[PDB]
């Protein structure tokens, strides 16, 4: 699979003869093959299919989740652990246990979180396999004389192949032999029309070229003949196709925020320990117990809650993503939206509506607007006049195409026409404010009528008039406005008729020219009465000699049509500026339209200007004018190719609305690289297969979901079930929404571990007994953090979050410093120092006052000791000092749970007062409630000191972490005070998140 | 990156800030940490404050007491060789590290051992818990009241032959009156004989039924020969209110020791405020394993 091979631009044999064709691949242009030949060379290379994808098992996608994020800061500690019991247990039948629990808890929070991440990973695969239809498709080759209908898979190279108006073309062909026939080259190609394949050659690029069909492409109208020149994965689209799956994912940028935070966790880690090293050999032990020490420092500092609560806080966006029909496969692609910074889209398809529209009409020497958006949620044109009544007679008339029989259901625009795509157009919009058409079609009968001429460049009809008081003949022609303005002499105007002066014919050639400028297509509409004293009912104008008067017609009025972009398209791009977005775009289409509608959606802002457009507007030569007066440019594809990097770099550097026209596939991708060589995000917006190799460079991959393509959908990341554009501006403020929260989140998981902590680091430097336990740091790490920090997601905005620019990947990060020094700095500290302020409370109540504790643990662990004095006198027994010291655990827990409620609340918001925001999140008041109910529930249920060893507390001791609480919300209040009232100041640069 | 983020020369920064900054950031924290340093001194203060120094405010946790023992054995097992001397020493070394505070020298003068009956009596209250009539005075236990276990005769204590001895001991409560079993029809088989009211009963005896037999006499010496602790030595005042205060104490001599073999010795003193725990194998009885190897 040569990728530099597979990177390169599409070569041909285009340019060639239909002899020289036939003798390099063996073929009769009139009998075309044998069957036995075709079958030699149908076993000799492979089946016209492309190969299906590598697939992959279920376990597999399990190993993956389990082996991830931080499953490995936890698949250590658990490993750790069971060390740690398998040591213990075969050193001594007594050990104690806090291993074995400790390691199959922490096992169980990573397996719990690979089996949420999975349900959710195949939950999008199931809707993404009831898409991927597949009914079978059988073409048309002759062979040895004789037409035949064999499935798709068994053409070969050489055979002659036919198609017909409404069947795809199944390998490359070389068209031999045509009959007004077109194709739709729109998902290979992006050419938004009809091309019509001639078997003539035309141009050097086979893109370009008319005497070649290509794969995956449909046969609008006509027949045509054709030798197969490429079959098999070796087509066009199955070179991009093997391309895509070729390529890498990349690195999504949430992940290389996590990446960090374990950075700094680790460095943390590290730093306690050694630092506690030095300082218990300078209290005296040994190398084997310090070296132990530096161990168990390490373990204490592993949030295992933030794997879940980080997990959860994923999970919960991407649900409000899939109520308005934003589907992700993966869990992470979620904040890569709101991080994004350059979006390149596609304009076929995407940017589009791939179907034609009336939208301008002349007639009264007056510009009329149609409304040509999807739901008709706009403007009426005014039909009150006779003029508009006659243009509707015209257009409804002369006209062939009819809606595909069983449409009664689907709306007036979404139905099926058979015909031409302006016929199509004509049809829909007189459908649309004029009622059916099958009777206003019925109601006139149609004579005679002359098709369209190469010559007459006109079609013209003749029918009855429905008047029950003029038996008249009705004559109706359409066509090129030239053709038919030299066609005239009279004018409907207002209803009545006039002559045709050069006044109207000046404004009828203005009226031209802004329909034409517009990037639409005009035609010219006409009618006359025909004297029924000079043809009578009863003569038959038969289509041989001049029946009709050519001349002396009269033009009713000119009608354009257009494909019109997507409702919420202007407004989006709008949305998408505002937020500092660069829009870029980026088609393979032809430039004259591409400009037109960059500068119709807002790419190029009206009023700047093209190097040309200064040119023509000076009248001087393009090569004098200076590129910095020009902000907007338009890069034509042919000349994309000869350019250097340094050249794309200036490119981007120097112009602020580009957009890059007539683009190959390929070149796609290199417009993508080109954008990130320089350090920014990039989300890709697409539809058809050559947008396949754009979406999955790209950092996130948008495909349409009912208009793309089933390459570029299963190559995607994000995907558009409804089609509607307006998902990519909510995307993008829900990726910031929820980031800001997961900084929230990690604060206050953070900081409840200084009070877990120094309980064992004074224990071991100043010989105290155990302030917390393990089974009680279990309690709080997985019991009363966890709501609370699942609740800090559903935080709303506190300032505009669709005003700010794009956040620097670079400088501003997820966890910088700036938390550290608050949550390991001044918060925990607080409360670290509230817990040990209920424990000395406890011990001085019963006996042991803080002179005598220091000094006491080798006596208070020794299991042989039944008698040790306290400050008054008495002597306590093992077992009942043992009672204290876990009683003393039980409040330490609590008085956690105490502190953390002022921590959940002045980590709710980050600037902003609370008495501003408010309390409206009825999730965190949950979260208070439960967090509370469970800590009493721990401590007064009957059985608690034989299971978990917690006893209960008397109702006095509940109240000695209050103030420590009250003051953290002060403190924080006060701090959050001095930031808003200064702006820029040392506490923003120093406590700022 | 490495070395700019280190020390650059352009900027005059180390490690990322300038001089003024590590000052500005040292003193912010020198100051916090001082204000921390002073609120937990003063919540300190305030408990100092609270608590009364002649009683502890919850006297709940230690009731009924324990019941220890010297000397000091590890798992609750007494081994050792009658011929090894380096066997029984961390024994010895605890059994005269109990006994070497009922020194004659230690109790003299009238305070603040006072002479007290020679036969058990009575309680004796010298007061409330204040600090009205200053030091209490506490009753005199002398050594020689243990007869063959007092590390005067035969400093071993026993040991050396194959008779080993045990000092029992209750755990001093303060304001505890231990209160002993009455002579009506429900009372155990062995406390019926010598009921000295005045005096809490403690009795030895084997685990297991089989056990039994290889049991020899368990030879009790105690203050009137009583197998008992007299109630006069009670109640206690505390520390504060009372020091240079003895608890009584009670030998107990294992005599005829069946050689190589491990007996399981359970002893439990008897009295209406005491009560025993399945889970504290210390309150009011004890358990010992004795294995004279020779
Ligand atoms: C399994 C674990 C590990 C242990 C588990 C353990 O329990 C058990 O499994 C047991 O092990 C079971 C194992 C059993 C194994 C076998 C047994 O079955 C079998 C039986 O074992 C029994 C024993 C058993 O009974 C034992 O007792 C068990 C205990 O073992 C440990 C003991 O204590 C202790 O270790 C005993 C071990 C042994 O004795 C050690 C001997 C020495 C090594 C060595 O010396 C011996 C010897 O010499 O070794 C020789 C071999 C040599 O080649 C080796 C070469 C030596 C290299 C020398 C270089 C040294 C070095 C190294 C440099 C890097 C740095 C440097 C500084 O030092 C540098 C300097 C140089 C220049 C020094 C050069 C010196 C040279 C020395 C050498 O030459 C030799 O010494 C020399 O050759 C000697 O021969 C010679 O004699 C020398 O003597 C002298 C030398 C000196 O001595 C020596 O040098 C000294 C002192 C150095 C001093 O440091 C110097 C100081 C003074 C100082 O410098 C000084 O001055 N300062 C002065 C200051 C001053 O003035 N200040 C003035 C101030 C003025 O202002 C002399 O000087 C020298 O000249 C001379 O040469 O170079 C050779 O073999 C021989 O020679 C040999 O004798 C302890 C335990 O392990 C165990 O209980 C036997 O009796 C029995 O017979 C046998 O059958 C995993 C742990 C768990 O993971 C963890 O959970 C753990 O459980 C907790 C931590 C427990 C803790 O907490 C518990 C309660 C609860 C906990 O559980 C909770 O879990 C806590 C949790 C933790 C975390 C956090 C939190 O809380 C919770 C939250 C977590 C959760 O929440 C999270 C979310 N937030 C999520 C989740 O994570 O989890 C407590 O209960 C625990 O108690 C507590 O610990
Ligand atoms: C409480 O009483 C303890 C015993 O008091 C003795 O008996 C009472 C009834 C009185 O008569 C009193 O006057 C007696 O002293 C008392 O402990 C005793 O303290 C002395 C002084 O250190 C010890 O004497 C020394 O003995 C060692 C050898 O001891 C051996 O036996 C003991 C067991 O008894 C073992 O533990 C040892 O390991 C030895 O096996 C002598 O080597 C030592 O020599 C020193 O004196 C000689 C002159 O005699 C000098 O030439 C040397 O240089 C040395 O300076 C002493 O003779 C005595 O052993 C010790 N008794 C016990 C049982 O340990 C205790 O201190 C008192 N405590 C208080 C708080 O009042
Ligand atoms: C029994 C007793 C109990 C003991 C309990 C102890 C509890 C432990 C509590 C806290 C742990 C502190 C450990 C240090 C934490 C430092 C935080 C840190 O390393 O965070 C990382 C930051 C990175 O941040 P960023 O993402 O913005 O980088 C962007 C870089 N880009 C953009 C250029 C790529 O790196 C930096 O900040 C640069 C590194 C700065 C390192 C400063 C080291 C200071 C440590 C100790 C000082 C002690 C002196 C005491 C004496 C004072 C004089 C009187
Ligand atoms: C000595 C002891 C020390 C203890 C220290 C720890 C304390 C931590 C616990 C509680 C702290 C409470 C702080 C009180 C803050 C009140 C703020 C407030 O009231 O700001 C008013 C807001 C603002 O409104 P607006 O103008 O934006 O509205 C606009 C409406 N429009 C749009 C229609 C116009 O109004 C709103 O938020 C809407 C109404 C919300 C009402 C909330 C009431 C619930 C408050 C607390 C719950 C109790 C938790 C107890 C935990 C213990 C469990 C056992
Ligand atoms: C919207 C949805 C709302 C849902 C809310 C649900 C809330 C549920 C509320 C209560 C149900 C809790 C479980 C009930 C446990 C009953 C245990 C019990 O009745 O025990 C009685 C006996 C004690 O007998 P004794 O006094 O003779 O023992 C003397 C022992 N001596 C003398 C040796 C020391 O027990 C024993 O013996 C053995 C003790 C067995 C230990 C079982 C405890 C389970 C341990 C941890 C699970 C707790 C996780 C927290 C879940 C929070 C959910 C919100
Ligand atoms: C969403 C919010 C979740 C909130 C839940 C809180 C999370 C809790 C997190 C960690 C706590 C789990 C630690 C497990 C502790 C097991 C302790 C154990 O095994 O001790 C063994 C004891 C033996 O004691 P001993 O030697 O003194 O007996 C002497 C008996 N003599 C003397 C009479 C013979 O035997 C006994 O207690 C016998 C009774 C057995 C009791 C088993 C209780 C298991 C409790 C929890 C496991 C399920 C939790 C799953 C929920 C995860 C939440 C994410
Ligand atoms: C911003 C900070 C907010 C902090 C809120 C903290 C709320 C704390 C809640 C309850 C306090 C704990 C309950 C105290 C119960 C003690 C029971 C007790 O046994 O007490 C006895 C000792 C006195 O012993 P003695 O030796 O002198 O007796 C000598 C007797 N003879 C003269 C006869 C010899 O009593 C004493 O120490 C009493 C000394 C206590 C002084 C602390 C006062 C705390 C301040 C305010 C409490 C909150 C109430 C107002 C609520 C406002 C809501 C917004
Ligand atoms: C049990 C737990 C109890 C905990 C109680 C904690 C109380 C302690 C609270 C604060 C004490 C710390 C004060 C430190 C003052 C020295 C700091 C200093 O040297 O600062 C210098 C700067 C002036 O330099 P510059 O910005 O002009 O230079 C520009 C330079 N460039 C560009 C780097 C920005 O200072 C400034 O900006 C002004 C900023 C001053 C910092 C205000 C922080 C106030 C926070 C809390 C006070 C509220 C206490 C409420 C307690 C109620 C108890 C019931
Ligand atoms: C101490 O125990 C010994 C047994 O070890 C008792 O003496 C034995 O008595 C039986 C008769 O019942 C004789 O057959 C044995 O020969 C005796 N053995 C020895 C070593 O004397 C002795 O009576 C016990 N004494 C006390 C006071 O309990
Ligand atoms: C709001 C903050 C900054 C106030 C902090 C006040 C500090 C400085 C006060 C609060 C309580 C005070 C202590 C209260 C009681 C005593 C006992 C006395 O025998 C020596 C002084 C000493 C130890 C005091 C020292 C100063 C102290 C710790
Ligand atoms: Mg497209
Ligand atoms: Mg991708």
């Amino acid at each position: 699979d040569l990728d530099e091979l597979k990177k390169e631009v599409s070569m041909d044999d285009h340019k060639l003869s239909l002899d020289e064709l036939h003798n390099k691949y063996g073929t009769d242009l009139t009998r075309g093959l044998t069957n036995a030949r075709a079958k030699e060379i149908l076993a000799r290379d492979g089946p016209n299919s492309l190969t299906p994808p590598p697939t992959t098992p279920e376990w597999i996608k399990f190993c993956r989740q389990l082996f991830g994020g931080f499953s490995i800061l936890l698949w250590i500690g658990a490993i750790l652990c069971f060390l740690a019991y398998g040591i213990q247990a075969a050193t001594e039948d007594e050990p104690a246990n806090d291993n074995l629990y400790l390691g199959v808890v922490l096992s169980t929070v990573v397996i719990v979180t690979g089996c949420f991440s999975y349900y959710q990973e195949a939950k999008s695969s199931r809707i993404m396999d009831s898409f991927k239809n597949m009914v079978p498709q059988q073409a048309l080759v002759i062979r040895d004389g004789e037409k035949s209908t064999i499935n798709a898979e068994f053409v070969v190279a050489g055979d002659l192949v036919e198609v017909k108006g409404g069947d795809r073309i199944p390998a490359d062909l070389r068209i031999i032999s045509a009959h007004g026939c077109k194709v739709d080259n729109s998902s290979l190609t992006g050419e938004s029309e009809p091309q019509t394949r001639s078997p003539e050659f035309s141009s050097e690029n086979p893109l370009e070229t008319r005497n070649i069909a290509f794969f995956s492409t449909n046969c609008v109208e006509g027949t045509a003949r054709g030798v197969v020149v490429y079959t098999g994965d070796r087509t066009v689209m199955g070179r991009i196709a093997t391309l895509a799956s070729g390529l890498e994912v990349g690195r999504t940028p949430i992940a290389i925020e996590i990446e960090h935070f374990i950075h700094i966790i680790t460095g943390v880690a590290v730093f306690l320990g050694v630092s506690f090293f030095i300082l218990s050999l300078i209290l005296g032990y040994s190398w084997l117990e310090a070296v132990i020490f530096l161990i168990g420092i390490i373990v204490a500092n592993v949030p295992e809650g933030l794997l879940a609560t980080v997990t959860v806080c994923l999970t919960l966006t991407a649900k409000r993503m899939a109520r308005k029909n934003c589907l992700v496969k993966n869990l992470e692609a979620v904040e890569t939206l709101g991080s994004t910074s350059t979006i390149c889209s596609d304009k076929t398809g995407t940017l589009t509506q791939n179907r034609m529209t009336v939208a301008h009409m002349w007639f009264d020497n007056q510009i009329h607007e149609a409304d040509t958006t999807e739901n008709q949620s706009g403007a009426a044109f005014d039909k009150t006049s006779a003029t508009w009544s006659a243009l509707s007679r015209i257009a409804a008339l002369c006209n062939r195409a009819v809606f595909q029989a069983g449409q009664d259901n689907v709306p007036i625009l979404k139905r099926s026409v058979a015909g031409d795509a302006s016929e199509s157009a004509l049809l829909k919009c007189i459908e649309l404010c004029c009622g059916s058409v099958q009777g206003m079609r019925d109601r006139n009968p149609k004579i005679v009528e002359i098709p369209f001429n190469s010559t007459n460049k006109y079609q013209l009809s003749i029918h009855e008039n429905e008047k029950s008081s003029e038996s008249r003949y009705l004559l109706v022609m359409k066509g090129a406005p030239e053709r038919i303005l030299d066609r005239c002499s009279t004018i409907l105007l207002n209803g009545a008729e006039e002559p045709l002066k050069e006044d109207m014919k000046e404004a009828f050639q203005n009226a031209y020219l802004e329909l034409g400028g517009l990037g639409e297509r005009v035609l010219g509409f006409c009618h006359f009465a025909l004297p029924e004293d000079k043809y009578n009912e009863g003569y038959p104008f038969d289509a041989d000699e001049p029946n009709f008067p050519t001349t002396d017609l009269c033009f009713v009025g000119l009608m354009a049509m257009i494909d019109p972009p997507r409702a919420a398209v202007p407004d989006a791009v709008g949305k998408c500026r505002s937020a500092g977005i660069k829009v870029i775009m980026v088609t393979g289409d032809h430039p004259i339209t591409a400009k037109a509608i960059a500068k119709g959606v807002g790419i190029i802002s009206e009023g700047n200007e093209t190097i040309e457009d200064i040119a023509a507007r000076l009248n001087i030569p393009i090569g004098q004018v200076n590129p910095r007066d020009a902000k907007a440019c338009v890069v034509h594809g042919s000349d994309l190719k000869d350019l250097s990097t340094e050249v794309l770099d200036d490119i981007l550097h120097y112009h602020t609305e580009i957009v890059f026209a007539r683009t190959s596939p390929q070149q796609k991708l290199i417009i993508v690289e080109g954008c990130q060589r320089q350090g920014a995000i990039v989300a890709v917006t697409g539809d058809g297969v050559n947008d396949s190799p754009a979406l999955k460079k790209a950092d996130i991959g948008v495909a349409m979901g009912i208009s793309g393509s089933d390459v570029s959908k299963q190559a995607a990341d994000m995907i558009l079930l409804d089609d509607n554009f307006a998902s990519i501006v909510t995307g993008v403020e829900e990726g910031r929404l929820i980031f800001d929260n997961l900084k929230k989140s990690i604060a206050y998981t953070l900081t409840s571990n200084i009070p877990e902590i120094t309980p064992f680091l004074v224990f071991i430097i100043g010989n105290v007994p155990l302030p917390l336990g393990t089974v009680t740091i279990l309690c709080i790490d997985l019991g009363t953090d966890m709501v609370p920090a699942i609740s800090l997601a559903y935080e709303q905005a506190e300032s505009d979050i669709m005003k700010r620019q794009p956040r620097n990947p670079k400088t501003d990060k997820l966890v910088n410093e700036r938390l550290i020094s608050m949550a390991y700095g001044q918060i925990g500290m607080i409360q670290a120092l509230g817990g040990f302020f209920s424990y000395f409370v406890i011990l001085a109540e019963n006996g042991f006052l803080p002179m005598d504790l220091i000094g006491k643990r080798v006596r208070w662990d020794d299991r042989w000791i039944s008698d040790v004095e306290d400050s008054f006198g008495q002597q306590w027994t093992y077992e009942q000092r043992k009672i204290v010291e876990f009683t003393c655990h039980t409040s330490f827990f609590i008085s956690i749970v105490v502190v953390q409620w002022a921590d959940l609340i002045i980590c709710k918001t980050r600037r902003n007062s609370i008495f501003q925001q408010g309390m409206k999140n009825k999730i965190l008041i949950f979260g208070l409630f439960e967090e509370t109910a469970l800590a009493a529930f721990l401590s007064y249920c009957p059985g608690t000191d034989v299971a978990l060893r917690m006893y209960p507390l008397k109702p006095s001791w509940w109240f000695c972490a209050f103030p420590y609480s009250l003051i953290i919300f002060l403190y924080d209040e006060m701090r959050r005070f001095i930031i808003r009232r200064s702006p820029g100041g040392w506490v923003e640069q120093e406590t700022y998140y | 990156g490495w070395k700019k983020f280190l020390w650059d020369s352009e900027k005059k920064e180390f490690l990322g800030r300038t001089g003024s900054s590590w000052f500005k950031i040292f003193l912010f924290y020198l100051i916090f940490y001082g204000c921390l340093a002073g609120i937990f001194i003063g919540t300190i203060q305030v408990l100092l404050l609270t608590l009364s120094d002649f009683e502890p405010k919850y006297q709940d946790r230690v009731a009924p007491p324990g019941l220890s023992h010297a000397p000091y054995a590890i798992k609750t097992e007494i081994s050792f060789s009658i011929s090894n001397p380096k066997s029984y020493e961390s024994f010895v070394k605890s059994m005269h590290k109990l006994m070497d505070l009922y020194n004659e020298s230690s109790q003299a003068g009238n305070s603040p051992f006072e002479d007290c009956s020679d036969t058990p009596a009575d309680y004796i209250k010298r007061g409330d818990l204040d600090d009205s009539q200053g030091q209490k005075k506490a009753c005199r236990f002398s050594r020689m009241w243990l007869k063959n276990c007092s590390g005067l005769d035969d400093t071993t204590y026993g040991y050396a032959e194959g008779k080993p001895c045990v000092v029992a001991k209750l755990n001093r409560i303060i304001g505890f009156y231990p209160k002993p079993l009455k002579n009506t029809t429900d009372l155990p088989e062995e406390l019926q004989a010598n009921y000295n009211q005045y005096v809490l009963p403690l009795r030895c005896a084997a685990k297991r039924e089989e056990d039994r037999e290889k049991i020899g006499s368990i030879e009790y010496f105690g203050l009137g020969g009583y197998a008992g602790f007299p109630l006069q030595y009670y109640p206690y005042y505390g520390k504060r209110l009372q020091k240079k205060y003895l608890q009584p104490l009670l030998a107990i001599q294992f005599t005829n020791l069946t050689q190589n073999m491990e007996l399981r010795i359970e002893c439990k003193v008897y009295g209406e405020n005491i009560d025993y725990s399945e889970k504290d194998r210390f309150r009011g009885r004890f358990e010992v394993k004795i294995e004279v190897k020779s």
